[PDB]
């Protein structure tokens, strides 16, 4: 075996490097340090780390936000320290109960959850900003930044869009770790059944291919490890043996085959298309589609399954029932 | 037809078994004996799924379904129309599934490569028979398996966690949901790295090994480097199912109570309760 | 931390939808070995001489049972509500007929709630039905009863912690979590869903569309309804020791037909039945118990799912004593 | 009313479905499976049939051209039309054309079947500033061994066979990764130095282990053209040759495993 593709035998040490870029070179702060054991399974180089306007931006908006879910989440225990511990998992900042359509939330009711939104969303709108800029900075293009766009997108399409379309907070996200998962089934059960939404599928069958390009891709790059497949820039700019190999594999395998630089086009698209298609579900669901099951039924799609127990009418609808 | 770089590569050798009697290609594809055992499986379940699809209620794709037995035939053979079907379609799946990896095995010796994309397959592989083969046995019988069926599967998948009240909050499942989302994050990330290295827009120069690890050195204070996030990315796939398949395992033979409930080992500790 | 294997395992949906129950034998049986503390029927008794109503002075439900018969049933109320305590909980024994002991006008308006529970809530108990002892176990305060807050523990015969009593305010999300089967849902579904008829538990719409006029801002119900519902059917599989796919198929939750087991609709008549015990029978008793019986906003404890079925989808497994005690109903009209 | 409900019993979610799947097609199919089609192509076929007259459909799967600016002066375009010259010491085992082919002579030498190398550019890989990037520790003398690491330097090399080919004499290290990508060692009883990629190397505290070739094997690894830099043609010369030893070592290697 290739002893190299789980971990390095041999570590290498020398002078730290340094990429110029257009701006901030002065803003980078730390002394590196190095770690012998992550130096087994990774660059052993930790630090330096670039500070500048857009990332203490994002730190001071995210901060705000935290403060303010874990100010209401400790006013849920009444403040006991062992049993905010305790209970953490439980609590949460909540949207509100009542209904007051888009009507700004009473501070008791939903308008705490509004406002650690708003510090939430200027945090993620910050950090794109240094996502984006530290990569013309680079000279380097600007994938990443449309990458993160999208995955910020449908974040704003579950907090804040969906709600605005239909008109209500109360359908946002709460904050905390079981409150946000609550949501999941909630949000689901109102719309009929998320499996039968179409883009929730698309969603899941590009973040299952995700698994499976990464799985097969990472697996590629250290099956040709002995080849230097690794330097895949090089790669690109300059066909080796390694990426020969790797396409070969694959050709005779499946019948077609990507190249070096393509199959991360294939992977940045599977992982944008997750995001794209959730967004896309969520701005049809509340706003075009009622009941995601009853939609599938109406168009032909849905199974059906004979009764195993017998088949029960639904009581309210009997002669004499109560309501 | 061959890519302009193949002919060289089309040597013989590197079988698992067979010798020279399968080594060879039909079109781009390399046949071998798994090769063949492959398209016998492929052709028999697919021919079984459309038979058994015949005899049901409806030809549309999305409401075809071909079900197990009930939990009553337990273990043994259940008759043709009353999950049997199911049960011959699981054996040829399983055997498509292993020849597929196995002829991946042959064709990476023939190319003198390391075999670490046929070990990753195994994985899902290992998932399916945690499913399919794995649980029912546990639980005593083939009708607790998932159906064949484009939406059908999804009301068996529905039902499963249900059946434990809120899934959600089964702790094997919420690690195989962070590998999932941390995974699609970082695939999305590599892939736009290495294209924003390769395309810097506008006559630019391609920039260097440096400038990737500059960029995330920069971003979030440490880059992992450019052979590890290939071991990164299969370590985050990989651990997706293995492990979930815990959390799957624990569900029904180790655990009957609803999830949240689970949970009460933190809970209910005497010290703060 | 785990439950060791094997598992019995039911069918309740067509194979291959993964319906059914999943249950622990050590659990089943404990639970079988508790409900089978409920006493035997008492002996058969012949019936002679005149009815009560004219031998003694103040019977008011019970009145056409003769002498013989009427005691068996004391004997047997006495089993099941206060078998420690003994026929002077209720009674003054050097007068029967006072009504001086709170339980006995109690005892007497729950006389009456269990002859409509097995006249009228058929639907429900079928000819099962109910005795005392169904909800009061052997104890005059029952040990699962509800208040118009959450309480811990659920049992009252087990001691609280200090952190489970209702005025420590820190312990109020496991008070709210521990009746919704440890879920974090922020709703507490005995009072919004059971104590009255008030609100409506159906939350998912009736068409694939949304129908204009109901869809957009204040018309809509706010999605906590959702949640709220979500948190009474954790309460309901809990309280019956069961789960989902004990009556819905989990691909349509909202339809019934070939989507729902016979056990959902019995459960919707349950949900009437407990509304009506709740609005009509228990609430109004307030006025009755001393006030060391009554919760923090003077209400009467009240009845939920658990209250006779705790933790098992019959209570007490089936057991049923209706031929036993025909004075406890159905009794003929009228 | 209902909203989303559209003329002809139509309903917006329904449009975006088909919607959907045209964008996915579209960038599957026009997108992605043409960028798949910079390398190696057109295809090559057997005879030659050749061109003479080019498919219609030989430039429909073909996206345009780009070129890449080089960090270090020029350029590269693909797809290009890239001949493959060298004559292959390859002879067909059967007439039947997806029957495959057999080394003629010596496949380690004649770099044949996983044996192979690519006609990658003759030019040492550069670091950022422009210095060479794979180098030897006697020329990178600001890198060394990370503490509690195996130093090979003075090690016996130790082949399939298990007979000593030679002594481990440096470490070659990618200054650019801060990391080592190939052993150099004395070769036994020849009068030369021969690298080997570290992927290769199973490295113990008192040798390294080879199974990829046998002793013998060594005395023809490639050679480079200058003592302390490396092309990139170079590398895939010496990576191949070990490669080639997996499947040609011994004649059972090519044969069935079980
Ligand atoms: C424990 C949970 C499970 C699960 C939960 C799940 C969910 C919740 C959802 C899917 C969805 C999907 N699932 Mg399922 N599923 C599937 C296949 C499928 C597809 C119909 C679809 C998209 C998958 C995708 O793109 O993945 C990544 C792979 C890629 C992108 C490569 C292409 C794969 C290709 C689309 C597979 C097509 C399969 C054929 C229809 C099956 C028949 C093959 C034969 C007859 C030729 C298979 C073949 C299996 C097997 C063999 O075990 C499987 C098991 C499971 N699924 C488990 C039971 N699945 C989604 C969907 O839309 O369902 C309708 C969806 O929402
Ligand atoms: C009972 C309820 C269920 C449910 C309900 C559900 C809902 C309601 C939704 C999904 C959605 C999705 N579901 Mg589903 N689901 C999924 C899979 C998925 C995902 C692929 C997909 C998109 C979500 C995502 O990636 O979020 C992970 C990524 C996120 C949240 C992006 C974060 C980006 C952000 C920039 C990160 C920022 C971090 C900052 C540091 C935070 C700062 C903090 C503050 C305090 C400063 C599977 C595979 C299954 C299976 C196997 O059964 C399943 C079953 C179910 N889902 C049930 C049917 N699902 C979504 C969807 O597609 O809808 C159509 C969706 O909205
Ligand atoms: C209401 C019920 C729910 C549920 C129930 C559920 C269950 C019951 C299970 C999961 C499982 C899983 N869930 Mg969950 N879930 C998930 C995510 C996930 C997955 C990460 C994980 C593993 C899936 C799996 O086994 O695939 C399996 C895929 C396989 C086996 C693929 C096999 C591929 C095969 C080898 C090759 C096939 C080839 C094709 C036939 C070829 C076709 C030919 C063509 C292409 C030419 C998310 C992200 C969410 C969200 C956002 O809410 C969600 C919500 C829910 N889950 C609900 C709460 N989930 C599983 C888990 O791990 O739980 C711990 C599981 O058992
Ligand atoms: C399908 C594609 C997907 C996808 C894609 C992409 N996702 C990206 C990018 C792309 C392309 C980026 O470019 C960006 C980034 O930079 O990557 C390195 C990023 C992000 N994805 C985060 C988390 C996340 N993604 C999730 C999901 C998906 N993502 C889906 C799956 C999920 C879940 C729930 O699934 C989670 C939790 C953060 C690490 C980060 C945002 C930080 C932020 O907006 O902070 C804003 C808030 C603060 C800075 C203050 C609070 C500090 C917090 C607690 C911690 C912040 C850590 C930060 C790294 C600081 C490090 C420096 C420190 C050591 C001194
Ligand atoms: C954790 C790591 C993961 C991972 C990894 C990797 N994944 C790989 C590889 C690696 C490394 C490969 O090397 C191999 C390959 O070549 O890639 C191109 C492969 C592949 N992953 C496939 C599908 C896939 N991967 C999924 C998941 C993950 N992948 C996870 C995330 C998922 C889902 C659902 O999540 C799906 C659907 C095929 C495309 C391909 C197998 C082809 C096959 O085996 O051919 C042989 C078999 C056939 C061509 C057809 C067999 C038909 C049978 C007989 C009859 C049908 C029976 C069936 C049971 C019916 C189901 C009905 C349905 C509605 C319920
Ligand atoms: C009843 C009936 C008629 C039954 C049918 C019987 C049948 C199947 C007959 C066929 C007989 C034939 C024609 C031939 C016999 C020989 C034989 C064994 C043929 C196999 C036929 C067969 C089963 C084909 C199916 C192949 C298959 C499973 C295809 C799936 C393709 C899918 C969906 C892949 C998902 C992953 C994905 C999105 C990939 C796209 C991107 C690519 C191509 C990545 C691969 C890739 C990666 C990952 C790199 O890292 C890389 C690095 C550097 C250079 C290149 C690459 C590279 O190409
Ligand atoms: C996958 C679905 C394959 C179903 C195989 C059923 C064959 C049972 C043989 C006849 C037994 C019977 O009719 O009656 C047997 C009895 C019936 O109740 O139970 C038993 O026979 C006990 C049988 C034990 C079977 C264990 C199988 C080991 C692993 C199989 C891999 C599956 C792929
Ligand atoms: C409360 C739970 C009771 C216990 C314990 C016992 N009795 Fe009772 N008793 C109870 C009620 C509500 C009534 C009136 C019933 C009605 O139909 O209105 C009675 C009545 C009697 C009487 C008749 C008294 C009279 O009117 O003269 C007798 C003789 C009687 N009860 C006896 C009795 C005995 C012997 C008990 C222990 C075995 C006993 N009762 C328990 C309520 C309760
Ligand atoms: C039988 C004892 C049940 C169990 C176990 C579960 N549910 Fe249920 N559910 C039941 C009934 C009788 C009703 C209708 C009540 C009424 O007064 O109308 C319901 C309703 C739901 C709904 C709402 C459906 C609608 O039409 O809008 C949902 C979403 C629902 N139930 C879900 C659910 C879940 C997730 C369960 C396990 C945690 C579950 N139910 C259990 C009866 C029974
Ligand atoms: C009128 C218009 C157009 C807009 C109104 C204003 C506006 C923009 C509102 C926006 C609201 C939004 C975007 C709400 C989004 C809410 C969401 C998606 C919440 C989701 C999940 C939250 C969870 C899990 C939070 C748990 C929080 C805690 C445990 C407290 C501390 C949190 C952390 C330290 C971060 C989590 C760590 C993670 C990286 C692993
Ligand atoms: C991320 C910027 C650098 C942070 C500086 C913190 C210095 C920590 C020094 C401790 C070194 C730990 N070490 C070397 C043993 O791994
Ligand atoms: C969501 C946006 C919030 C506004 C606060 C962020 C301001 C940071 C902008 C810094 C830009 C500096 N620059 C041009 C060098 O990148
Ligand atoms: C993830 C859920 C996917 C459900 C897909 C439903 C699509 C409905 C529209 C097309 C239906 C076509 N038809 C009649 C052939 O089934
Ligand atoms: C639901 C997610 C959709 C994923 C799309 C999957 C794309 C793989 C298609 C490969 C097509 C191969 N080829 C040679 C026909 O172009
Ligand atoms: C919906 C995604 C499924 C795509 C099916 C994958 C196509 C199988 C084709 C194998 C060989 C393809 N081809 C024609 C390029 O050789
Ligand atoms: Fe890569």
């Amino acid at each position: 075996a290739d002893y190299q593709t789980i971990y390095t035998q041999i570590q290498a040490r020398g002078p730290h490097i340094t990429v110029s870029g257009e701006w901030g070179d002065n803003d980078r702060v730390g002394k590196p340090f190095y770690s012998y054991w992550l130096g087994k399974i990774g660059d052993a180089q930790i630090g330096p780390i670039y500070l500048g306007a857009s990332g203490i931006a994002a730190f001071a908006f995210g901060s705000t936000a935290i403060l303010i879910i874990l100010f209401n989440m400790a006013a849920e225990v009444h403040f006991d320290p062992l049993q905010f511990f305790r209970q953490f998992f439980w609590l949460g900042l909540y949207p509100p109960k009542a209904q007051y359509g888009m009507g700004i939330p009473p501070l008791h009711d939903g308008g705490w959850w509004l406002m650690a939104g708003l510090f939430m969303t200027l945090s993620l709108g910050s950090w794109w900003i240094r996502v984006y800029s530290r990569a013309r900075a680079l000279g380097l293009g600007t994938h990443i930044a449309w990458n993160f766009a999208a995955a910020i997108f449908f974040v704003l399409c579950i907090g804040c869009i969906h709600p605005t379309l239909v008109g209500s907070w109360s359908e946002g996200v709460p904050f905390g770790i079981w409150p946000h998962i609550d949501w999941l089934t909630a949000f689901s059960i109102r719309y009929g059944n998320f499996y039968y939404c179409p883009w929730h599928g698309f969603s899941i069958g590009f973040a299952y291919g995700c698994g499976l390009l990464f799985a097969a891709h990472g697996a590629t790059i250290l099956a040709v490890a002995r080849f230097g497949g690794d330097r895949e820039i090089e790669q690109i700019t300059d066909r080796g043996t390694a990426v020969e190999r790797a396409a070969l594999f694959w050709r005779w395998t499946i019948g077609f085959n990507a190249t070096i630089e393509s199959v991360h086009r294939w992977g940045w698209f599977f992982s944008l298309m997750v995001m794209v298609s959730a967004s896309v579900g969520i701005l049809l669901t509340g706003t075009f589609v009622d009941n995601w099951y009853l939609w599938c039924v109406k168009h032909g799609a849905a199974p059906d399954y004979p009764a195993y127990l017998p088949a029960t009418p639904d009581p309210a609808s009997l002669p004499g029932a109560p309501k | 037809a061959l890519l302009s770089f193949e002919r060289k590569y089309r040597v013989r050798g590197g079988t698992l078994i067979g010798g020279d009697l399968f080594d060879f290609w039909v079109g781009p594809y390399f046949v071998g004996f798994f090769g063949v055992s492959a398209i016998f499986f492929i052709f028999l379940g697919v021919s079984l799924i459309g038979y058994a699809a015949s005899q049901g209620p409806t030809w549309d794709p999305f409401a075809i379904s071909i079900n197990p037995p009930d939990l009553k035939y337990g273990l043994g053979a259940a008759p043709l129309l009353e999950g049997g079907f199911w049960q011959a379609i699981t054996v040829c799946a399983l055997g498509a599934f292993i020849s597929w990896m196995l002829r991946e095995v042959e064709i990476s010796r023939k190319l003198g490569i390391g075999w670490h994309v046929p070990l990753a397959f195994c994985v899902p592989i290992f998932m399916f028979c945690v499913l399919q083969v794995f649980r029912p046995l546990l639980l005593g019988s083939w009708g607790h398996a998932f159906p064949y069926g484009i939406l059908s599967h999804l009301d068996w998948v529905n039902n499963f966690g249900y059946q434990y009240l809120n899934w959600h909050y089964n702790p094997g499942h919420m690690s195989s949901v962070s590998f999932l989302f941390v995974n699609a994050m970082a695939l999305g990330l590599h892939g736009g790295l290495i294209l924003s290295v390769a395309n810097p827009g506008d006559g630019d120069k391609v920039k260097t090994a440096e400038h990737e690890n500059q960029y995330f050195r920069d971003v979030v204070g440490y880059s992992i480097g450019a052979l590890s996030i290939h071991r990164l990315g299969l370590f985050l796939a990989s651990n997706i199912f293995l492990t979930g398949a815990f959390g799957t395992i624990a569900s029904g033979p180790f655990w009957t109570r609803g999830w949240p409930e689970w949970w009460g080992w933190w809970l209910d500790i005497p010290f703060w309760s | 931390c785990f439950e060791p294997p094997p598992a019995t395992t039911t069918q309740t949906g067509f194979r291959g939808l993964s319906m059914g129950e999943v249950l622990h034998p050590a659990t089943v049986k404990a639970k079988k070995e508790r409900d089978a503390q409920y006493p035997p029927a008492l002996a058969a008794v012949k019936a002679e001489g005149p009815p009560v109503s004219q031998v003694y002075k103040n019977v008011k439900v019970l009145g056409n049972l003769t002498e013989a018969e009427f005691l068996r049933t004391m004997t047997a109320i006495t089993e099941w509500v206060s078998p420690q305590e003994g026929c002077t909980y209720c009674h003054d024994e050097n007068n029967l007929a006072s009504e001086a002991k709170y339980p006995y006008v109690v005892a007497r308006r729950m006389l009456e709630m269990t002859r409509a529970i097995n006249t009228n809530w058929t639907q429900h108990v079928a000819q099962t039905g109910v005795t005392c002892y169904t909800c009061h176990r052997g104890t005059p305060l029952p040990p699962y009863v509800r208040y118009l807050e959450p309480t811990l523990p659920l049992n009252n015969r087990e001691t609280p912690t200090h952190v489970e009593r209702v005025e420590t305010r820190s312990g109020y999300v496991v008070r709210l979590a521990k009746y919704t089967a440890y879920s974090a849902l922020n709703y507490d579904p005995f009072t919004m869903f059971l104590a009255n008829d008030k609100r409506q538990v159906r939350v998912v719409p009736q068409t694939a569309l949304p129908l204009v006029g109901v869809s957009r801002g204040k018309e809509r119900r706010p999605l906590s309804d959702a949640y709220a519902t979500f948190a009474l059917m954790m309460s309901i599989s809990d309280s019956l020791g069961t789960n989902c796919t004990f009556c819905h198929n989990a691909q349509t939750f909202e339809s019934w037909g070939k989507k729902s087991t016979p056990q959902r609709a019995i459960a919707w008549w349950g949900i009437r039945m407990v509304r009506d015990l709740n609005m009509n029978y228990l609430a109004p008793l307030n006025a009755s118990l001393p006030a060391s019986r009554l919760g923090r906003q003077g209400e009467a404890p009240q009845a939920d799912c658990r209250t006779c079925h705790q933790g098992v989808t019959k209570p007490l497994f089936g057991a049923s004593r209706l031929k036993d005690y025909p004075e406890l109903g159905p009794i003929k009209a009228a | 009313m209902y909203h989303g409900a559209l003329a002809q019993h139509l309903d917006i979610a329904q449009l975006v479905w088909y919607a959907q799947w045209l964008v996915i097609w579209t960038v599957v199919l026009l997108y992605l499976r043409r960028e798949d089609r910079r390398e190696g192509y057109p295809l090559v076929e057997p005879l030659g049939l050749v061109k003479l007259a080019p498919e219609d459909g030989q430039v429909y799967e073909l996206p345009y051209p780009k070129t890449f600016v080089l960090p270090h002066g020029g350029t590269v375009t693909v797809p290009r039309r890239r001949p493959e010259t060298r004559e292959l010491k390859l002879a067909q085992t059967d007439g039947f054309e997806g029957a495959p082919l057999q080394p003629t002579g010596n496949p380690l030498v004649d770099a044949v079947g996983p044996a192979s190398y690519a006609e990658r550019a003759e030019v040492v890989d550069a670091t950022v500033d422009g210095k060479a990037k794979i180098v030897p520790l006697r020329v990178a003398t600001d890198f060394s061994i990370a503490e509690g690491d195996v130093d090979p330097r003075g090690l016996p090399v130790v082949a399939a066979d298990g007979v000593e080919a030679g002594t481990v004499t440096d470490l070659w290290v990618d200054r650019s990764e801060h990391y080592f990508r190939y052993l150099e060692l004395s070769v036994a009883g020849s009068a030369r130095t021969a690298l080997i990629p570290l992927g290769f190397c199973d490295v113990k505290k008192d040798k390294i282990v080879v199974t990829s070739i046998l002793s013998e094997q060594f005395a023809n690894v490639p050679r480079l053209q200058s003592r302390d830099q490396i092309t990139l043609r170079e590398e895939d010369k010496v990576s191949a040759y070990y490669a080639g030893g997996l499947l040609y070592a011994t004649p059972e290697r090519a044969e069935s495993l079980l």
